[PDB]
This record gives structure tokens, sequence and C-alpha cells, in this order.
RNA sequence: AAAAAAAAAAGGUAUGUAUUAA
RNA sequence: AUACUUACCUUAAGAUAUCAGAGGAAAGUCCUACUGAUCAAACAUGCGCUUCCAAUAGUAGAAGGACGUUAAGCAUUUAUCAUUGAACUAGUUCAUUGAAGUCAUUGAUGCAAACUCCUUGGUCACACACACGGCGCGGAAGGCGUG
């Protein structure tokens, strides 16, 4: 039970509130990846 | 080796005593693994307040080895 | 290296700050640690002094002094008596432990500066450090800004009346049997 | 007053209550428990004494009774830096035999720990 | 190039340089020509002595050491000089050493 | 080193302070490194004339720390066991 | 963009003045030879607080600064 | 949310934080629409035989 | 954030005159052009002048070690 | 304790009580600001060394350095090694114990037993091929066997196939000994 | 590593003594950011260097502005953004269905 | 090179360890650790009287040598006569050994002789 | 006359979710 | 304890007494439960080795403490700076404005005593014995020596 974040191709669970999942947005790997989001609608203009 | 933690202290007006008699405060800006701290808006306090401070230069560092204790005076 | 961690006996592989810190703060080693500090405190009011005696040569002088004084009679409580006692005596001892008696912030609790002093939270020298001492919080009030405007008059229908003083269990029945006025 | 085995070296001497000179003049006498490389030391119950500036006009040479100001403070972690020379008190409150007997047995304690932590993993 | 890099015989060779070619070369063509050498220490009183060993620290063991140390109060002042035979010097409280002609 | 340890075991207990500049910072331990530079929290602070403030925050550097007061219940802690036993390292 | 080491290197056998840290004295000589701590060691100096010195060496944790 | 997740986390991540927070907020209320739709589509499967 | 040494790697190519204060016992302040640095924090100042504490005299091209140093400052 | 920020709950915090404040002293060392070592030290004057000469006629002589010479022992007796190495470098076409035919064919054996035999060895070098030459390397001040000889053959492919056969695996077994196989090399 | 001085020799070694790689404004890179993470792995090309990062933001002041280093910094990122896309198709494929529905054919 | 190794084969001499005090320490040596710490049996440890009219000595090497326990109350000058002192490294400056022991003897370092007899 | 391929995850700590009984 | 999810991270290097001689695989290395010397540790074990181990034939005494009292003991020395106005000698008092300002003055410094209370020890055995400075059983702490 959990939807994978098209940022970091990892795992969320919907049970496991926000709190937990702070945990998983601010690591390296989703951080990251946002980031990197970014920096393509940065070069699409 | 290991960093000192400051992190929490950065961007915050800290005011720390150079060697035995002097006390500087400024927004702390980088550190160091030897605690040489860079900061802006240095000012060289003094007994009276307004009086006999007098403010250093847009931006100083400090070498580590003349750090005693470190107080933020902040959130 | 390698950090051990001898509360856990568990070992953690290369040491970091950011590792040694979760693990440290983990609520398991928590667990292990307190619980380890509650035995090694309690063991120094459970071990026994067990101090060494030396005993002289009673003189002439007090073997006849103290012959002449009768010899009194010792009392000692059967094993099963003696196990129960320890265990009450004990449990005392903890209750007196406990007791902090805060009756003073009973009695301003409709002061006009309750919310600023007593409330521990919204202070100033412990204010700002309670919420940093608030848990992680992982998963699953009484403001400051209170004025004597709320509740103008302390009594209407909302105090209860104070707490009789307690009384100690052993000489429960030493109290006046009998009050002097009648209460409803 | 008491004497120190010959040949003893910072690690032989654990749990003797010790004297510690500082650059500054000050002593913390106490009992030994730990130390490091760089000579850092614990020590359990200690307290600095201290001469004060009045009284050190008394020890100036020319018997001497100096008032020496002390304040207590119990289980500190010493500096090496600051740590001048180190000098023996007293011998510790048990003796050789008897600190033979409870290494033993410690010891021993230990490895049934370890036995019975292996055989309570093991099946399970 | 940095100390960490080089192997356990690269730091002997660069030693023997050092010693050999270098700022201490001044101690060691001392200790072979028995020529005797001035020493000042942060102490501030100087010993006229014959170097018989030296190290990387500047720790050296001496031979026929004399020590030269005045003292002043209120700007009255004597000189003192203590001789020694052998000494072993730790060479942190070294700060300026000469070599006799 | 068993002294850096038992630094380490003090964590967020009431510590004191004696600076090598002579003053006296006694209060809550936040951080403490290997290199002894520690960081306080809600501490009173003695300067070596004896003039008392008080501050919220503080950090230290540890070359100019003297001595450091424990609380005192950490004599008996597992870090001065000196016959231990423990078990294999995991293999990685 | 010079740096120290590059400084001193270029500095060998040029006659320096070397301020030490205590009594403002300063040796004026001909640079010989600096280590990897930058000892240094000089010829024909001579010591300003008058005298002149036939060779020196100077241990590195006592220099203040090293000028031309 | 924002008094629940302000403690821990530093204040400076804590915008980016609770735009993300939202955001797979709403991402999950989009997957449960369409499960709701799949179950109207089978409702209507099981209907027609 | 801002490294120390960076903002001295600022100092040598922006060319901003620092006055550098010393340790309490000597009782000088440099001041000059900061050209280049080590690790060490041992820096070679251009023009420098050495003034007493602004009659001080010009000192030229210095190594100044970094054992002395508490502030570099513009 | 009141606030006590802490993992521990509050039993265990209350349990950790710290000793009462240090009372206050007065400081009997020199405050921070004022800690210096011994400023204006008396450079080495020429009066210093106007004062050298009475220690240089007193000592004029130092002693001698004993241990170093245990050091010029070593380094010189390196020196007389290269000296013997020079000696044995001067001296195939003249020692002709080497002097047997023509190189190619020359196979060189080692490792062999110093108890070994010709005929042994004639067998397991005769494996590859006919024997032309053989030579066994015997020290000059007595007959011991060095363990080495030299074996030229008929063809220089039969050597080569000898080298390759016989040194190329394990070494040639024999006697007890594992015997190495090259070329001549000289 | 082992030394403070060591350490902060390799950070002026890494400050003084084409290379293009970090490029943007705004820190990126595809590799720095995900060290010590399963994802990405060891040594990465040429040379994001201080030196050549603060005479590039210098530059940006300077205003010389030619995005080059976006044109080649879109065929490096945009792979990676599509090879993430690509990782969540597979990760939708995995996770929806197993033995499941027989099961669910059963209900 | 280590000069500390030669201190190692000086065990068992009658030394003065000349401190950066001033205070002299008289006495029998025992095991030299590799950082200098060393450490001494029967020491008379004392600090010498500059004369000059009444100069005052050392004010912080008096409290220390006070506060060692080993001064007499009855000791006209200033001395201090105890058994085992332990020494931090740092704190020496000189050390006089005996005029008895040869040098030659003592100076060879084995690890010396064992790289160039290795080479 | 000559010829041709490689063998592999590791395992530590912490957080959340589920299971181990009248 | 098991399963899944997420986060944080991964190997300074080398060595285990030295010296010398003989042997095995001209130079060097490695090795020999090989031979000698020296060193170190543990374990035993000894010395007419050294020091210490409290009254009961009495209401004591030795060592160390009090972050104990007398005790506001006795004897000393201390209580902010700047600006303006009034008076004033030729510095002093009062009022206003600003800055910082450990508490204490029953304090702090020096001097000394009395009292009270805490911790510790073989409170062992034999002996109340006119000597020229021993040779009871143990415990504590050392030094030296052999194996
Ligand atoms: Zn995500
Ligand atoms: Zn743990
Ligand atoms: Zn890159």
């Amino acid at each position: 039970k959990l939807q994978v974040c098209e940022v970091c191709g990892a795992y969320l669970s919907r049970l496991d509130t926000d709190r937990r999942l702070a945990d998983h947005f601010l690591g390296k790997i989703h951080l990251g990846y946002v980031k990197m989001r970014e920096d393509y609608d940065r070069l699409m203009k | 080796v290991s960093t000192p933690e400051l992190k929490k202290y950065m961007d915050k007006k800290i005011l720390l005593n150079i060697n035995g008699s002097r006390k500087v405060a400024g927004i702390l800006r980088g550190y160091d693994i030897f605690l040489n701290v860079v900061l802006d808006d240095a000012m060289e306090i003094n007994g009276e307040d307004p009086a006999n401070n007098h403010q250093l230069g847009l931006q100083t560092v400090i070498r580590g080895n003349s750090i005693i204790s470190l107080e933020a005076l902040d959130a | 290296t390698r950090y051990y961690c001898e509360y856990c006996h568990s070992y953690l592989t290369h040491d970091t700050l950011s590792v040694r810190k979760s693990h440290l703060v983990g609520k398991n080693h928590l667990r292990i640690t307190a619980d380890y500090y509650r035995n090694k405190a309690r063991d120094i009011i459970n071990k026994h002094n067990h101090k060494r005696r030396h005993i002289g040569k009673r003189g002439r002088k007090e073997r006849e002094n103290s012959s002449q004084n009768e010899t009194l009679k010792v009392t000692c409580l059967s094993n099963k008596e003696k196990r129960h006692i320890m265990h009450v005596k004990k449990m005392n001892q903890k209750e007196l432990a406990q007791t902090s008696i805060d009756t003073l912030k009973l009695l301003y609790d409709g002061s006009p500066g309750y919310s600023k002093v007593f409330v521990d939270a919204n202070r100033f020298d412990i204010g700002d450090l309670v919420k940093a001492s608030k848990l992680p919080q992982r998963a699953n009030s009484r403001s400051r800004d209170e004025t004597c405007e709320s509740n103008p008059f302390p009594r209407l229908n909302n105090p209860k009346k104070l707490e009789p003083p307690k009384i100690l269990s052993q000489w429960s029945n030493t109290i006046p049997k009998t009050s002097i006025f009648y209460s409803v | 007053k008491i004497q120190v085995a010959h040949s003893s070296r910072l690690a032989n001497l654990i749990d003797y209550k010790l004297r510690v000179l500082t650059q500054d003049g000050r002593v913390y006498i106490g009992q030994l428990m730990a130390f490091d490389k760089h000579m850092n030391l614990v020590l359990n119950e200690c307290i600095e004494e201290r001469v004060p500036k009045t009284q050190l006009d008394k020890l100036r040479p020319r018997t001497l009774n100096i008032k020496v100001e002390k304040r207590v403070l119990g289980l500190t972690i010493l500096r090496g830096e600051q740590i001048l020379s180190t000098v023996v008190e007293d011998k510790p409150l048990l003796s050789k035999k008897e600190r033979l007997v409870r290494d033993k047995k410690e010891k021993k304690q230990a490895q049934k720990q370890t036995k019975l932590r292996k055989e309570k993993e093991k099946k399970p | 190039r940095p100390k960490h890099e080089l192997s356990r015989a690269e730091l002997e060779e660069l030693e023997e340089f050092e010693f050999k070619h270098g700022p201490m070369s001044l101690i060691n063509d001392a200790m072979v020509t028995r020529t005797p050498v001035i020493i000042s220490l942060r102490n501030n009183h100087k010993i006229i002595a014959r170097v018989k060993a030296f190290d990387r620290h500047c720790n050296m063991v001496l031979e026929n050491v004399k020590e030269l140390w005045t003292e002043k109060k209120g700007k009255n002042v004597i000189n003192r000089e203590r001789f020694i035979s052998k000494l072993f010097l730790r060479g942190d409280s070294v700060i300026v050493v000469l070599k006799t002609p | 080193g068993i002294p850096v340890k038992l630094l380490n075991e003090a964590q967020g207990h009431i510590v004191s302070l004696e600076l090598t500049t002579g003053a006296t910072y006694r209060g809550k331990l936040v951080e403490s490194e290997d290199s002894m530079n520690v960081q306080l929290r809600d501490v009173i602070a003695t300067e070596p004339q004896g003039a008392v403030t008080h501050m919220d925050q503080i950090f230290v550097r540890g070359s100019q720390i003297k001595f450091i007061v424990v609380p005192d219940l950490l004599k008996n802690a597992p870090l001065f066991k000196k016959n231990s036993s423990r078990p294999m390292p995991p293999i990685r | 963009p010079v740096n120290p080491k590059p400084f001193l290197k270029g500095l060998v056998n040029h006659r320096v003045g070397v301020k030490l840290k205590f009594n403002s004295t300063e040796y004026r000589g001909t640079l010989v030879s600096t280590d990897n701590y930058f000892n240094l060691q000089l010829n024909e100096a001579e010591e300003f607080v008058h005298g002149t010195l036939g060779e020196i060496f100077i241990r590195c944790n006592n220099v203040l600064y090293i000028r031309e | 949310a924002a008094a629940a997740a302000a403690a821990a986390a530093a204040a400076a991540a804590a915008a980016a934080a609770a735009a993300a927070a939202a955001a797979a907020a709403a991402a999950a209320a989009a997957a449960a629409a369409a499960a709701a739709a799949a179950a109207a589509a089978a409702a209507a499967a099981a209907a027609a035989a | 954030m801002v490294p120390p040494i960076n903002c001295i790697f600022n100092f040598l190519q922006q060319q901003t005159p620092v006055t550098i204060w010393l340790f309490e016992q000597i009782g000088i302040r440099i001041k000059g052009k900061i050209v280049g640095f080590d690790e060490f924090m041992n820096v070679v100042i251009d023009e420098a002048v050495e003034i007493p504490v602004e009659k001080g005299t010009p000192l030229g091209k210095i190594l100044l070690k970094g054992d002395n140093i508490t502030l570099i400052t513009s | 304790m009141n606030y006590n920020l802490s993992k521990y709950p509050d039993d265990v915090s209350r349990l950790f009580k710290p000793r009462p404040p240090l009372s206050y002293k007065r400081p009997t060392d020199y405050p921070y600001a004022k800690r210096q070592t011994n400023p204006n030290i008396t450079g080495v004057a020429n009066l210093l060394s106007t004062s050298l000469k009475h220690y240089m006629e007193e000592f004029p002589e130092g002693s001698p350095n004993n241990h170093l010479q245990r050091y010029e022992d070593i380094k010189l007796s390196k020196i007389k090694n290269a000296q013997l190495l020079d000696r044995r470098l001067q001296n195939p076409n003249v020692d002709p114990h080497i002097k047997d035919t023509d190189p190619y064919r020359t196979i060189f054996i080692g490792r062999l037993p110093y108890d070994l035999d010709e005929i042994e060895l004639q067998k397991y070098f005769v494996k590859f091929g006919e024997i032309e030459k053989i030579r066994i390397v015997k020290d000059k001040i007595t007959q011991k066997s060095k363990g080495y000889a030299f074996i030229v053959f008929k063809d220089p492919i039969s050597s080569k196939m000898a080298f390759k056969e016989i040194g190329v695996h394990r070494g040639i077994q024999i006697k007890d000994r594992i015997c190495i196989v090259d070329i001549e090399r000289g | 590593m082992s030394t403070p001085a060591a350490e902060q020799r390799k950070l002026v070694e890494q400050l003084m003594g084409p290379k293009i790689c970090k490029s943007y404004l705004v820190g990126e890179c595809p590799y720095d950011l995900f060290q010590g993470t399963k994802q990405s792995l060891g040594k990465c090309p040429q040379m994001h260097l201080t030196k050549h990062k603060i005479q590039y933001e210098r530059e940006v002041k300077q205003g010389k502005t030619f995005p080059e280093f976006e044109r080649e910094y879109l065929a490096i990122l945009s792979r990676f953004v599509n090879e993430c896309n690509g990782q969540i198709s597979v990760a939708l494929q995995n996770l929806k269905h197993t033995a499941e529905e027989r099961m669910k054919i059963q209900q | 090179m280590k000069l500390v190794n030669f201190l190692k084969k000086l065990r068992n001499e009658q030394v003065t360890i000349e401190l950066k005090n001033g205070t002299t320490v008289w006495g029998t040596l025992q095991s030299v650790s590799p950082q200098m710490n060393a450490i001494l049996t029967d020491v008379k440890l004392t600090l010498p009287q500059p004369r000059l009219n009444k100069l005052n000595s050392n004010g912080i090497a008096m409290a220390s040598l006070y506060l060692t326990g080993g001064q007499q109350p009855t000791a006209s000058d200033n001395i201090a006569s105890l058994q085992y002192i332990n020494i931090r490294g740092n704190t020496i400056r000189q050390i006089i050994l005996p005029d008895s022991l040869n040098l030659d003897s003592l100076l060879v370092d084995q690890k010396q002789l064992n790289s160039l007899r290795r080479s």
C-alpha cells in the first residue's frame, strides 16, 4: 500500500502521514531529483 | 578531520570573544575545520555601547585559534 | 573504525556523526540506556554498606555495670512477613520520591499572571527550551495572551473548595473523632 | 606515607587517589579512573586546591601554615594540555588480592553474559 | 608533494635530504666538524656548547655546555654563568642557533 | 579514548566548564565532538572576575577548555568496565 | 598570484630580513635554504633590535614575517 | 500540519517540504478518484452480463 | 555558505586592501594587498605597512606567518 | 529538574542531578590577555661572540665522535663491496669452461641437486633432442657442484623446446629437486 | 584526511591548481547530488573545480552569458529525467499486480 | 630518527629534569614515553633563588610546589622531596644527565643501522 | 605458418507498517 | 523475533623483544616449539630485608575530614562613570540627563582558639615480665633474589 513519487521513483505509503514523509522529502535522492526537474524547466525556456 | 557543527548558527548575528579581551559581533557567514569563522558587518564591542564600538569591514575572517567562546544572540 | 554501543551491546559500523547521532537518539537505545542507569542507580540504595566490625575486649568494669542491667527482648519477623514489609517500605520510599507538593499552583489558578508563570511552556527562562524539548513526534493549551477580563468573578459555581490536608495511614486513628461544626 | 611500586606507569595505577598539577598552579586530588593518549584523565571525587595571592607571600623563603582555598567538583574530565605533573596521594580502598578476586569474578560473569546471549539468539 | 602519499622509505630519503641539504645542515655540519654553536632559547638565556646529536624536532644532545643568563630588577643587572658537562635539550625552547667560526 | 567518550555520554545533562581564560560556564550540554569543543544550552556564565550573566546558547572551542564537570552518576557507567565481553563484529 | 612557498623559492640567496615575534628583532641576511616548515638558514646575517653574525639557523615558530 | 513538522525540520527546508507534502496529498486524491472510476467500470461490466 | 579561505581567495583576486590584526602581545597591525595564501593561513602581502597600536613605516612584499594572524579585515 | 530537554523521561532525567554550582574563587594566575612567554629576548651579541673566546680557549678540541664511526664503517664497507663486485664484473669467450659451441644451442639448467649425476641429466636433457656438449658448473676452490649446468644441443630449436617444456612447467623433476631451465643468458 | 592541515591543503588545491560539467548558475551536475546513495556511482567526468566555478559565476556578473553550457546541460540532464521516468514506469508495472488477481478471479 | 629513543636507554640513572617553570627535579629515572613523558622515583624538586636583592621567584611554581604535598613545613629554602612524580613531556626544557655515561655507545640508534644494513 | 569469450550480493543503525495469547 | 517501506552511512598503513652465532631456500631477504647473551610479562618462591597495622589494668587515643558551630568572633580595607545648572574654595555639596552595574558589607582579607560531629584501623595472641637495644601468628605496602 503505497504510491510511487514521480520525483524520486520511490514508494510512499498514504498511511504514514506527513511527518514520516518529510524524511523522504529531505533525503538526497528526492531533493536532488526535485532540483533536476526544476533544471529541466529552466532549460525549456 | 571533523567539521565543527555551527549549522544552526549561520546567518544569525553572533557575538564571540577574540583572545582574552576583545569581543566581536557579526553575522556568521562561513566556517571550516579549524573553526576559522568568516562573518560580515563586523563590529568591535567595547564598554560604551554606541561610542567606542567601531565597525571593522564588509567581510572579516577569524582564525580559529583566537576563538574562545561563541554565543549567538538570536533564535 | 567501528562504534560499539555498550548499552545496546550492538556494534555500528564505520562511526559517523550522522549515524551515531541517529543511534544515540534512537528510541530503543533510549529505553535500554535509561533502564541501565535505573538499575545502576537502584543498586547504591540496594547495596548494604556491610562495614567492618572491630570488637575490643570488654573491660571488667562495664561487664559488671552492664550485668546488673536486665536483658532486653528482641523482635524478629518471619521470612514471609519481612518480605512483605520490605516490599511495603520500598514502595513507600518510591512514593515519597514523587510527591512534590504543588498546591501553590492550585491556589493561583485564576490569578491575572497565572499564564505567564505557572504554565512553564510560555515562560522566559524555561519557555524557549520546551519547544526544542518536544519529541520528534514521528507519526500517529493556555496561551499567554489571557487577561483578567476573562473570569471577572472567580466564583460563579466554578471552583472546588481546597482539598483537605492529608494524614498518615499508620496514625489515622489519631484524628479527633468528631468535628466541631456540622458540615453539609 | 605511601610507597608506589618502583616501576609503575599511569596504566598500572588506577583507582589510586592522585594529585594533579596544572599550568595555573592549582591541584586536582582524587581517584583516577581513565586516561588517554595525550594524557587527559578522569577523576572521580576531586577537589581543586588553590593558594590565594594573599597566602603566597608566606611560601617565599625566610613551621608554615598555608590557607589553601579549595572547592569540590565530582567526576570531572581534565585536559591533557593543562596537566603538568602527577603525584600519588593514597592507595585504593581495595588491596591487590581483593582486586584480583573481583577481576576474576567480573571476567567469569562477562563470559556467562556472552554465553547467555549467544544461546538466547541461536534457538529463537 | 604532501607527506601522506610517500612510502616508508621515501620518508627516510626525505629526512636524509633535509638533514644533509637544508636549514638543519647548519647543525649537521656543526656536529661533524666539532665547531661550537651558540643557542638562544625562548627562556632568554644562551648556551655555548658542542653538539653530539640533533634531531628533526631540533632537540639535541650536547657536551661541554656553558649557560649564560643575566637578570635585572629596576635596571640593576647581574650576569650569571653555569657550567654543565653533558646535556639533553628539548627543541621547542630554541629560537636562533648560530655556528661559530 | 574513554575521557572523550564520557563527554559524549554526558549529552543532555547539566555540566560545568572551566575555560583556560578563567570563566565558568555551567549549563546543559547539547553537542560535543571528538575535538572536545562542546555547545551548551541555557547556561549561566561566571566571568573570571565573578560577574555572572545568562545566555541561551553557547559554543566553546575545545582547546580552551580546562576541566569539565559531569553528573556524578556517570561514574559507574559501562565505559569504566575493565574486563568486558563484546560479541563478534558484523562482517562488511 | 604568488603563494608563500614559491615566494621563498624565489627569495633564495637574496638579502632578506626576518622579523621575529618577540623583541621586534630582525635578522638581515642572505637566505641559504628553507625547510617544509619554513625553517630558515642565513649567511652574513646581522641582528637588528647592530651586530654582525656569520651563519644563522632560525626555527619556524619564532619568526613573525619575512621580507626582502 | 505546519506546527507538527516545524519542530524537528529546519525552517529553511520547511517551505519546500510543505509544498512537496501538499503535492503528495493531491496525488493521493487523484489515485483515489482513479480507483473510484475503475470501480464504476467494474459495476457496469457486472451489470451488462 | 561562504567558507573562510574562499573569502580569502576573494581577497586575493578582487585586489581589495586589507587590515590584519596580529596577536595582542606584539602590538602592531599590518595592512596591504593580500596576494596569495597557503593551507596554513600564512599570507603574502604586497605593499604592506606596519602600524603600531599612522606614522608606521612601509614594509614591502612580505610573507606573514599564519600563527600570529588574528583578524583579516577589509 | 523541571524541563529536562532530553531523550530520557522525567524519572531518569531527575536521576542525573548535577552537583551544586561551583563556588567562585578569585584567579591566582595571569589573565589570558596578559599571558605571554618572556619577551625582549636578548639576541646573540657581538659581546656574546666576544665572550665566546673564553669558552673556546677552555675547550679547544671537542671530544671525538665514536658513534659516527659506526656509520662511516658500514658505508665504507658498502664501497668496498662495490669494489669486489668490480673485481668480478671484469671477468664468455675466455672462460672456456664456457667456450663450448654456439650459444644459440646452449641451454642453461639450474637448481639441480648437488648429488646429481651426468647420466640422469643426459637422459632428462636428452629427452628433448640429441646432446652436443655438456658442462657442469663446479666451484673453482673445490669440486662441489654449484647446481647449474650448460647443455649444448645439436639444434637450437630442440634447445628452445627443452627450455619451454622442462623449464616452463614446475621445473623439470630431477633426482629429488625441481630444476629450472632457461637460455644461456651469457 | 588524517589531519586538518591535509584536508585544508586539499581544499586550497581545489581553489588554486572545456572542463564544462557543473554549468548552470545554480549548483546541479547530475553526479554531485547522489553521492553515497545507492543510485549514482563513483568518479564522474572532467573537473568541477572551485576555481573554474568562481570564474564562471563571476562571468555571470560579467554577463557574457552564452548558454552553450546549458545546451550541453540539457543533453546531460534530460537523459536523467527520462531515466527516472522510465524507472517510474518499471515500478508501476511491478507494484500493481502479483499472483493477485487469481484470488480476485476467485472473488 | 627520534632522539627521544636515546632517553629510553638512560633508565635507572640520576638525572635533573629542568622544566619550563624553572623548577628542577633531581631523581632516579624510569621509563620515558615516546612523547618524552618522564617518570621518576625518588625526587627532590625545587626552585632556584634569583638573588638580585630579592627578585620575586615564579609565583605559579611556588604554589605548584607547595601543592605537591611533599614540601615539608620546616624547610627554610624552597624545595620538596617526594616519591614517584610523573612529568608530562611538553613541560621539560633541559635534561642534565650524569657525567659518567659514555654517549658513543648510547647514541647509536639500532634503526639507523638497520636501515643501512638492509639496503 | 597463426587464431577467438565470464563466473557475484555484501551487511550495520534509525524510522514507519503487519504478524507472534485468554 | 520475522516481513515490507524510508533515511543515514562504509576498511589510515605497518608491526608484536633485541643482539649475535650456526643451518636451509657474492648480495640482500625470509625462515629454524635451532644455539647463546640481554630485556619484558605472568606465575611460584625466598630471604633474622624495610615501613605500618588503636584504650579496656580503661570512658581513651592515631590518621584524615566538616561543602560544621561559636560567629554580626578579633583586627583591617572597600561600595560606580560621563553631561548640564546652582552654591563654593581658586577641589566640595545638591538637583536634572545618559551609560554600564554577580550577589554580598551579618560581606571580603588577615589572625587564632574552643567545641561538636563524620570516615578509617588485627581495636589479633602471649604477656604486666629491670634492659644495652628482637628472632609469636597474620594482613597492607614496597625493595632485592632464585626458579
Ligand atoms: Zn518523492
Ligand atoms: Zn545503542
Ligand atoms: Zn560532475
